[PDB]
């Protein structure tokens, strides 16, 4: 991104996901799947 | 007014309300920005 | 600072002394001598 440095970007995504975690089955996989680096899981 | 005009432009990529509006609505343009500024840092 | 990421800092500065230049004596001079780095003029 380019709004504001680098903050609001992946720690609102880890976050989102946390919250999934916390309260569907493919879909709450491939959340996590689909974003770690390219190979983590 | 050749850079006056270009900082309605350039302030906008950043709470000082009241101060940026009477920026972004404005001989008083060196006097405005040190204030704005010095409020800043 | 700490509001986007040094940007809109230095470069409103820069152009509002450029302003200066483009359009006082003494105080004319202190606004370019305090700001350059530590000891450019």
């Amino acid at each position: 991104n380019r709004f504001v440095a680098d903050w609001v970007i992946e720690r609102i995504r880890w976050l989102l996901i946390e919250i999934l975690k916390a309260s569907e089955d493919q879909e709450y996989q491939r959340l996590i799947h689909s974003l770690s680096n390219v190979k983590n899981q | 007014d050749e850079y006056v005009q270009e900082l309605k432009g350039l302030i906008r990529k950043h709470e000082f309300g009241h101060q940026k509006v009477t920026f972004l609505s404005q001989s008083p343009l060196l006097t405005e920005g040190f204030k704005l500024l010095s409020s800043l840092v």
